[PDB]
């Protein structure tokens, strides 16, 4: 059920719209917090597992043509 | 850094024989005995390794269901979680999970043909820091699972066999894509 | 007590209910490897279930001479006379 | 279990790396406070034991 991932990454995009450098850099590390957490490397991790799922899903249909 | 198709490697693994430590390598003789036998190499300065049969070539690597098509029919980097076709440096039999036993799990050994599931071996890293579809790296620890028997490659205590138990297996490079001409070690 | 044997029976039954997927049959043949369990369970005439699992397993996971070797339901046929009883119920489980 | 015990050794496989993470101020204060606290109350207790069998102390 993808609608939530839609809302969430639309969320993270909307946090950065208007070219907010300070907030993008904030996402990259958020310096003030006790634990740095890089949303970008997470997001890329998601994009990664998601292609992996897409590719396997391609091998489900790579033979099937139609 | 990256392992690739046609990157010759030995399957070394840790073993604390004699109260630590005996590093040792998988190495089927090929012509004469299909069964693999362990080949300790820790001695280095003492008895020299039989490295000539230790070696294996990664002739192919594929996604696990990418495998499951050509079977029903470029030096790409190994990714974790891909199945890969191991192949002996000498006899050039592909490595496989032989359907034999010595006391449940099957013996490992070479097979004449690239065909038929057993020759393939999926790579499952033990470290959680690594993830499926990440590029495999030099000297990284990793489990090898037979695609056919669904058994882990294993250091039974000592002889190799496929087993339900896991064992770590270093993919130590021997060589990559060496330049034309130019002598390298391990050549006759 | 015999409940461990009921566990092994439940297990071999659960593996008796499993048959791309050709390889898994080899995974189950890896555990016939049975055979002796049907003979030991017939010699121990409890009885119906343990062997029923072995037989369902032997049917699904697994030649006519070999079928001749599996003769022993005649034991159970002797058990049918025993009704004249818990063991009688067992025979029913064997007719299936 | 989960006690992956550590000892010093000549080699060590690659995932051995230990990336660092800062403790909170409050928490390390709490912990050092645990050291001072245990280190006072224990000797308090050992001092209580001295006269438990001896009818006749940090305080």
């Amino acid at each position: 059920d993808d609608e939530f991932t839609q809302d969430l990454f639309r969320f993270l995009q909307l946090l950065c719209e208007g070219h907010n450098n300070d907030f993008q850099n904030y996402l990259r590390t958020q310096t003030g917090n006790t634990t740095t957490i890089n949303i970008i490397i997470c997001t890329v991790d998601y994009l990664l597992r998601l292609q992996e799922s897409i590719s396997d899903f391609y091998w489900y249909y790579s033979g099937k043509d139609v | 850094q990256f392992l690739r198709t046609d990157d010759e490697v030995v399957l070394q693994c840790s073993a604390t024989v004699l109260k630590e430590q005996l590093k040792l390598c998988l190495a089927a003789e090929g012509f004469g005995n299909r069964l693999c036998f362990l080949e300790p190499t820790s001695n280095a300065q003492n008895v020299p390794p039989d490295l000539a049969i230790c070696c294996f070539t990664l002739e192919q690597s594929l996604s696990v269901r990418a495998l499951q098509e050509m079977l029903a029919n470029g030096h790409r980097t190994l990714l974790y979680g891909h199945a890969i076709l191991l192949r002996h440096a000498h006899s050039r039999m592909y490595l496989s999970c032989l359907t034999t036993s010595r006391k449940l799990a099957f013996d490992v050994g070479l097979q004449e043909d690239a065909t038929g599931e057993a020759c393939w071996w999926t790579m499952h890293p033990a470290s959680k820091q690594r993830s499926e579809g990440e590029k495999v790296r030099v000297g990284d620890d990793l489990i090898l699972v037979s695609v056919s028997s669904e058994r882990y490659l294993h250091l039974s205590t000592l002889q190799v066999d496929a087993s339900f138990m896991q064992t770590l297996w270093n993919m130590n490079p021997i060589c990559s894509c060496c330049e034309e001409g130019y002598v390298t070690g391990g050549h006759v | 007590g015999h409940a461990i044997m009921s566990f092994y029976a439940a297990l071999i039954d659960l593996l008796g209910r499993c048959a791309e997927a050709l390889r898994i049959r080899a995974i189950l043949r890896s555990l016939l490897d049975d055979l002796v369990g049907i003979i030991s369970l017939p010699l121990q005439i409890f009885v119906p279930d343990h062997k029923a699992s072995m037989v369902l397993f032997l049917d699904r996971v697994y030649n006519q001479d070999f079928l001749l070797h599996v003769l022993v339901g005649f034991l159970p046929d002797m058990r049918a006379a025993a009704s004249l009883t818990e063991m009688a119920l067992a025979l029913n489980r064997y007719l299936c | 279990v989960l006690k992956k015990k550590a000892i010093l050794h000549q080699e060590g496989h690659m995932d051995d790396a230990l990336f660092l993470t800062r403790c909170q101020q409050e928490e390390s204060q709490a912990a050092r406070m645990i050291h001072s606290t245990a280190g006072l109350y224990n000797q308090f207790i050992k001092g209580l034991d001295s006269f438990s069998g001896k009818p006749r102390l940090p305080i």
